[PDB]
């Protein structure tokens, strides 16, 4: 997802 | 009398050769340390890393060095870190907002220095500071  | 001591917050994150059962693409470690030749254990009671929802038991606490957290994951995130002091008077902690950011095409080796400043500390706290590399000004 990259960056939560 | 004012004493200053130095902290290094940092993290490394490498892209896994194969992702995990849960689709975690990276391994990372985040840490709190003194500069070379500085054991902050002398004035640091504990460090608290407030990880994201999705990690089990996300309030991670290190009471002795190394003050680190190693995990696997798929994304970066903003992370409050709290360093609590072996101080019986205020201030007894400090907080930093830390950005655990990932490199999707390789590694990250990140370092960030923070300078703490304590005003007129108690006699036994001023040691812990000077024992940990503190400097008088």
């Amino acid at each position: 997802a990259a960056r939560k | 009398c004012t004493v200053q001591v130095r902290l290094e917050l940092g993290h490394r994150a490498q892209l896994r050769k194969k992702p995990t059962t849960e689709g975690f693409t990276h391994d990372w470690m985040v840490f709190v340390r003194g500069p070379e030749q500085c054991d902050i254990q002398h004035f640091v009671e504990k460090v608290v890393f407030w990880l994201h929802d999705s990690f089990p038991k996300p309030r991670r606490v290190c009471k002795e060095p190394p003050y680190k957290v190693e995990e696997s994951g798929y994304a970066g995130f903003i992370m409050p870190i709290e360093v609590h002091f072996k101080n019986k008077e205020e201030p007894r902690k400090v907080c930093f907002t830390y950005d655990l950011f990932l490199n999707l095409e390789g590694k990250v080796n990140h370092l960030r220095c923070e300078k703490l400043t304590f005003n007129n500390p108690t006699t036994e706290f001023r040691y812990k500071l000077l024992r940990a590399g503190g400097v008088m000004v």
